[PDB]
């Protein structure tokens, strides 16, 4: 049947090339050979015996065959290499998971600089991003690697999320002791920056917001090299963790180490006037300081920018493949 | 999709092991023992119960596929709490698991491990993702009888009782194949009806539908009273069959 | 790690900008000519200028004007560079000795910003109180001119308007006015408002807003005697000046889009406009003086004076001398006369100032037999078109082919003693229902000529709509004579065909030496062309015949000839033919990972793809299995200009941002992902956009000379012009020209006072990183023009390595040898 994973051998895809370096191994484009369907398969790895099977594939398996939701990416089965017979401690082939492929990655077409973004387009692309965000959320899932090279897009304007492989579950009754450096830099919170363990969801808002941001700059808001001129280019435009706006920065391990050159005012509405004004208060509620005033997925989804966006008019992306010939 | 992980009794006399010629006493003695194997290795590490529980839930399934006589318990064992210490996210390193079960085991038992233990261990993890046929989310009867129990509104100490008891009951049952014949779901009512039976308590009151008698249809529909029979007595017969007798 | 070394043979001859003034003195006219990264400064004369400074900026000259604030003898220069490098100049002389004097620098990004789409627009006030740059959408930035702003501090007022086409000062108000055309969804309009140094923001404007054509694209700000200001649009100029509205619409403007401006009679009567098909006009406003004392406006006259070369700016010099600064084609000095001659032309060349222009192709070829090699470009566009023979004969020898219509790809064929060029000239649709050509061309003055009759993509039954006076390309294979140039023959391609591709070869068994042409089927609807072709030719006894023809389902971007196959790259697929004994084309293989296979080049059984967004991909033919491989990708995502291979594992290439990397195989064979993963080990911003590399030197060779340390050669045509050489170098000479760049940077003045190491940083809007593992060869060149006083600090502690003497100390003589040697490459 088709539920019966990890016996179809991978002689049924045709190998096209190799799309990407993943964490674990690499990722292969390939086509089906029966259905002609193009897929992506991300190499695992379980010669290297080690500590067996990896655990980000463990992860990013055991999550995204619970999750079905139209921003999320799907992993249609697990292949194998031509297994040995009959001599399975011999065997050091590798499996394969299978997903649907995806023409771009958002990083890949803002780094050619083609793409320019209307804001209705950033309206159907949040929509669907934070949508997705939101239905993992439900779910008690966490992200945790929120970067434009994990967000793939479809040339029809289709949104998908993918890279889970730092993904865990949340109990909210429960404080969990969790990595407090899990997110990219650029995209990390602060409350990560500052070394909070036990994160709320609103870690992924954050990384979200960035990009939010990044679309209309076309550039990203937050680039260092290390964990404090981070802060201190949030401080420059959210203003400096401080009491007053972030109760409990003082239980952070950081916030008496970690300080900004100044105590900085916010001027995120001031450096961004050039954002519509209806975005823009998106953007200050997903860039807010405390996590416990962060906006949620669904807050953003009922907000002015995104609540009327009528998500069966998904606009294209302003694709110029013309433009260098 | 998803696949079936659930059979009738009648199928259990038709596992590979029984077919290779293994008596079915047998087979459930081994079922026993490797899942207490599993238990008890675990509560050494520290394991959380969901992972202990993850951990013979996948050995269950396991000898559904494959027989006893080809493939020792012990070393199944350890290599589905491995995996499960991964999937539950509660990892531990194979020369630990070795080292723990070296611990608890007798020299005859360890030698199934043969000459290289974690090797044989770490090599079976490639056959017990393909068994499970990468299913790896699941599923207890834990988080049922909470969630249950969180509805049932009384005297605090009448259903602190009867979780426990009924939790004790949960424990018990992984060592049987119920665990491959009923949603966990449905295990959780039927401790839950058992340890009710056994305390003399009327766990409708607790509803707040107190005219139901039938109090299980509100957690879970479609469950005749003869499903909550049957695995009421199969858990029973373990502590007759045992010196050990209800808790109480 | 890969090292390599970048020097220029060639320096940008196009003109990006010009501005008039009194600059060297207060009582010179000068001509301050920008091109890209250059200054040149002049002075008018009797004769059209007097050459007298030329300085480099570590920069892309983006922002050029001249002010002169009180107090101040001579006007002062404001320049803004593409990286955002703020700086004041000032001319300085010191009877023979003459320096630019940085008086006020800075840099002037911003952390958060939206780049606008009509580019950087830099203004000074009428009072020269401040200077306003339009830098990003929704936001003005303010440098006020005070004598203590040395680092040229600024502030942002917020800009309701975000899509803003032309701002400019306007004269004639109480307090400094800008007047801006804007854009939002209801059509472009005029506003003004004011900007207030002490409140740090806008207060209204003096004159209303008015809905202006939707077309409109410059702001002239009329002198103080008129007042207000003019928009130009493409078939109506109009003036706007509080309640007074006038509005001309010749219908002569209406063929051609205008695209320059400039201030021909002082109190503003008379200006200049030209256009992109190369006319002059004059914009007359007749003045209306009133008895109340009053002078007002009383129409607007354009006149048509003649025919100038495709203007970028225009300047014109004091006495009916204009100058003409163009980057499609040459530069010129013209003089308007009051007569018309006699075919009824007001305007007459004087001087004809080369430039190379974009530079779409070239190729090397040894015209003469003389092993130094000569370079042919395909230079200009439009009507400036023209090829270019380039043989270094220290100057250059350039003569120059006029072909008046665009040339694209060019490829010498030596068994026909001729080249191959593909070029495309502009026609418009006429009331016959056919198309009219606006001037005659090489592909309509070529002695023999022929047209494509295929019936590929005759079944059509797809509706493509003609509207009268819109422009069509028509494409054309030149058959062009090695000796004299002439036009042998011209091929024309089918309705709609563009030419992307042309190859020169002999296939398979085939003795017979073809020109080979891929083409696409462009159509205005498509996003991606569907259709095209792929054509093989055979230029014998004067005319060209047509041998056989592959239809391809894409357009075929490039074309290489791999080991007596064709390599063709069908937009997303490249693919490998055979040439059968039938004088057929065959598909061997294919491969198909690529967003657009935009460029392809091959060494050996190698193939290197560029791809528009995937940066460049390392394929390999496997002849024992008969199919490709994909040998290893630059993950890091570019955008592709021009690729070359330097050597089988380093490969080169450059980016739309005016940056070039070189990616090497990672030569670890531990994993199989080491193997597949080309790093970037070289990165370096070149401020010029490579369209071609060609391996080539044009260095004459007796085989007198020693082999200079630099091996390899390879040369990249740019579209300012620029024409470069990039050569590799050992670890050893490298380590030691690097150093030495540390040490000339600290030593050498730098206009602008523009960090070296900054300049040449590799510079996306995304990212900024370090340059590595190129040596800028134009700063290692210009040890031998700074004083020998600086030369003994440069040679301070200088020790060499990997050679007889372990650490060895350099003299400044032996560096001028070292340089001089390094001079020949080019
Ligand atoms: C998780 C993101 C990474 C990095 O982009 N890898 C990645 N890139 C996908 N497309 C991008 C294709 C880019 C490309 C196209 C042509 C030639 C070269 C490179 C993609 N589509 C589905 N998946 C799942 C396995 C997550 C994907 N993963």
């Amino acid at each position: 049947t088709e539920s019966d994973w990890g016996k179809r051998c991978v002689d049924k895809f045709d190998i096209i090339g190799i799309i990407g370096e993943g964490t674990y191994g690499q990722v292969y484009k390939a086509k089906d050979k029966d259905t002609g369907e193009l897929v992506a398969l991300k190499k695992v790895r379980l010669d290297n015996e080690k500590e067996g099977f990896p655990i980000t594939a463990i992860r990013e398996i055991k999550i995204l065959r619970q999750l079905i939701h139209r921003s999320v990416v799907n992993m249609k089965e697990i292949v194998t290499d031509k297994q040995d017979a009959l001599d399975f401690k011999k065997d050091k082939g590798a499996f394969y998971l299978v997903f649907e492929y995806m023409d771009h990655d958002l990083m890949g077409l803002l780094e050619s600089g083609l793409v320019h973004f209307s804001e209705d387009h950033i309206k159907s692309f949040m929509k669907q991003l934070m949508e997705g965000l939101e239905y993992c959320h439900k779910k008690n899932f966490l992200h945790r690697d929120i970067k434009c090279s994990n967000i793939l897009l479809n040339n029809s304007g289709q949104i998908k999320l993918a890279d889970f492989g730092l993904a865990r579950l949340y109990n909210s009754e429960e404080s969990r002791p969790y990595t407090n450096k899990v997110i990219t830099l650029w995209y990390r919170p602060p409350e990560l920056l500052l070394g909070e363990e036990r994160y709320t969801p609103a870690i992924d808002v954050w990384s979200c917001g960035c990009i939010l941001g990044e679309l209309f700059t076309k550039k990203p808001i937050f680039q260092a090299n290390l964990e404090l001129a981070q802060l201190e280019l949030i401080s420059r435009l959210c203003g400096s963790p401080c009491p007053a706006v972030w109760p409990d920065v003082i239980r952070l391990p950081y916030f008496n180490t970690m300080k900004p050159k100044k105590q900085y005012r916010r001027r995120l509405r001031e450096e961004f006037s050039f954002i519509p004004s209806a975005a823009l208060d998106l953007l200050d509620h997903m860039l807010t300081l405390d996590p416990s005033k962060r906006c949620t997925a669904e807050q953003t989804l009922q907000s002015d920018f995104l609540k009327d966006v009528e998500l069966s008019k998904m606009a294209p992306p302003d694709l110029p493949h013309w433009q260098d010939c | 999709t998803k696949p079936c992980w659930y059979w009738d009794k009648k199928d259990l006399a038709h596992t590979p092991s029984q077919l290779e010629g293994l008596d079915p006493a047998t087979e459930a003695r081994y079922r026993r023992e490797g899942a207490r194997f599993i238990f008890d290795v675990g509560t050494r590490l520290g394991l959380h119960y969901d992972t202990l529980a993850t951990g013979i839930i996948y050995f269950h399934r396991f000898y559904m596929f494959h027989s006893f006589k080809q493939f020792p318990r012990y070393v199944t064992g350890a290599c589905c709490l491995f995996l499960a210490g991964k999937v539950e996210e509660t990892p531990k390193k194979c020369k630990d698991i070795i080292k723990t079960a070296r611990s608890l085991l007798n020299d005859v038992q360890f030698g199934q491990f043969g000459d290289d233990p974690k090797e044989e261990v770490m090599v079976l993890e490639r056959i017990l993702l393909q068994t499970i046929k990468f299913d790896l989310q699941v599923e207890h009867p834990y988080q049922f009888l909470l969630k249950y129990a969180k509805q049932l509104k009384g005297d605090k100490n009448k259903i602190q009782k009867l979780v426990q008891m009924a939790w004790t009951f949960v424990n018990d049952s992984l060592c049987t194949t119920l665990s491959l014949q009923w949603e966990p779901e449905i295990i959780a009512v039927a401790v839950m009806y058992l340890a009710g039976r056994l305390c003399k308590f009327e766990i409708q009151e607790w509803t707040s539908k107190p005219m139901y008698r039938r109090w299980w249809e509100q957690f879970v529909q479609d469950v005749p009273v003869d499903v909550l029979e049957d695995i009421c007595h199969q858990i029973l017969d373990l502590y007759s069959q045992g010196k050990q007798q209800m808790p109480h | 790690m890969s090292y390599n070394y970048v020097v220029t043979a060639q320096k940008p001859t196009a003109v990006n900008g010009c501005v008039t003034g009194h600059f060297t003195s207060a009582e010179d006219l000068n001509l301050l000519i920008a091109k890209n990264t250059r200054l040149e400064i002049y002075v008018v004369t009797a004769e059209g200028l007097r050459p007298v400074k030329e300085v480099g900026m570590y920069g892309k000259i983006a922002v050029m004007e001249l002010f002169r604030p009180k107090g101040e003898s001579k006007d002062l220069l404001f320049i803004l560079t593409a990286k955002y490098n703020a700086c004041i100049l000032e001319y300085k002389q010191s009877g023979e000795s003459i320096d630019i004097i940085t008086r006020a620098h800075g840099n002037v990004q911003d952390r958060i910003g939206r780049p606008s789409e009509t580019g950087i627009i830099g203004i000074i006030d009428p009072e020269c109180r401040m200077i306003g740059l339009r830098l990003y959408d929704g936001l003005f930035k303010v440098i006020p001119l005070d004598r203590d702003n040395k680092e040229l501090k600024a502030f942002n007022i917020r800009l309701e308007e975000l899509h803003v086409i032309d701002v400019k000062f306007l004269y004639g108000c109480q307090a400094p006015t800008i007047c801006f055309v804007y854009q939002d969804p209801q059509g472009r309009h005029v506003k003004t408002y004011e900007v207030s140094l002490r409140e740090k923001e806008f207060n209204k404007g003096p004159w209303k807003q008015e809905n202006v054509e939707a077309e409109a694209s410059m702001v002239i700000a009329v002198p103080e005697p008129f007042g207000g200001a003019i928009i130009i649009g493409q078939e109506s100029i109009t003036y706007h000046n509080g309640d007074k509205y006038l509005a001309i619409a010749p219908p002569i403007i209406k063929q051609s889009t205008i695209v320059c401006h400039n201030r021909v009679d002082p109190n503003g009567s008379r200006y200049l406009l030209g256009d992109m098909e190369g006319r002059l006009f004059m914009l007359l406003l007749e003045k209306e003086e009133q008895m109340d004392g009053t002078v007002t406006l009383k129409d607007l006259r354009v006149e048509l004076l003649g025919e100038t070369s495709i203007a970028e700016c225009l300047t014109y010099l004091d006495n009916g001398v204009v100058f003409v600064g163009s980057r499609l084609g040459d530069s010129q000095l013209v003089k308007l006369n009051v007569d018309s001659n006699e075919q009824g032309s007001y305007v007459v060349a004087m001087e004809t100032f080369t430039n190379l222009g974009p530079i779409v192709d070239m190729c090397v070829v040894d015209l003469e037999r003389q092993g130094q090699g000569q370079l042919v470009t395909c230079s200009g566009a439009f009507k400036e078109g023209s090829l270019r023979i380039i043989r270094n004969g220290q100057k250059l020898h350039i003569r120059t082919v006029p072909l008046y219509e665009s040339p694209r790809k060019i490829c010498y064929q030596e068994v026909s003693q001729c080249f191959g060029v593909l070029s495309s000239r502009i026609e418009v649709q006429d009331t016959s229902g056919g198309t009219t050509a606006l001037r005659p061309s090489a592909s309509t003055q070529a002695l023999s000529s022929s047209v494509s009759s295929s019936k590929l993509f005759s079944s059509s039954t797809a509706p493509h709509e003609t509207s009268f006076g819109e422009e069509v390309e028509v494409h054309n294979l030149l058959i062009i004579d090695q000796h004299t140039f002439e036009v042998l023959h011209a091929h024309q391609f089918l309705q709609n065909e563009y030419a992307l591709s042309l190859v020169s070869c002999k296939l398979g068994k085939d003795p017979n030496t073809y020109f080979i042409v891929g083409t696409a089927m462009v159509y205005p609807e498509e996003a991606e062309p569907k259709q095209g072709r792929i054509v093989v030719f055979q230029y014998s006894d004067g005319k060209l015949q047509t041998v056989a023809e592959k239809e391809v389902k894409g357009a075929v971007y490039s074309m290489v000839e791999f080991n007596g196959k064709l390599l063709a790259s069908i937009n997303s697929t490249v693919r490998l033919y055979e040439w059968t004994t039938e004088k057929e084309l065959r598909t061997e293989c294919n491969h198909y990972n690529n967003i657009m296979a935009l460029y392809l080049k091959t060494k050996g059984d190698f193939i290197l793809v560029g791809d528009l967004m995937r940066s460049v991909l390392l394929l390999a033919y496997k002849p024992m299995e008969g199919n490709f491989e994909e040998i290893a990708r630059d993950f890091n995502p570019n955008w592709m200009s021009a690729v070359e291979i330097l050597d089988d594992d380093n490969f080169l290439g450059a980016e739309n941002a005016f940056n070039l990397f070189v990616c090497q195989k990672d030569s670890a064979a531990t994993t199989d992902e080491e193997r597949q993963h080309l790093q970037e080990v070289g990165l370096f911003h070149l401020g010029e956009f490579v369209n071609v590399f060609c391996h080539g030197s044009l260095v004459m060779q007796n085989l007198g000379e020693t082999s200079t340390p630099t091996q390899g050669s390879v040369l990249f045509g740019t579209v300012n012009g620029m024409i470069g050489l990039v050569t590799s170098l050992s670890e050893s000479w490298y380590n030691l020209l690097l150093d030495m760049q540390n040490r000339l940077n600290k030593v050498i003045k730098s206009v602008g006072k523009i960090e070296h190491s900054f300049w040449r940083s590799f510079h996306t809007e995304r990212k900024t990183e370090p340059a590595t593992g190129f040596i800028d060869g134009d700063l290692i060149e210009s040890f031998l023009d700074i004083s020998r006083p600086k030369m003994q600090e440069v040679v301070a502690n200088l020790q060499y390595d990997d050679g007889s003497g372990m650490k060895r100390e350099a003299t400044a003589d032996d560096l001028i040898k070292v340089v001089e040697e390094l001079t020949r490459i080019h």
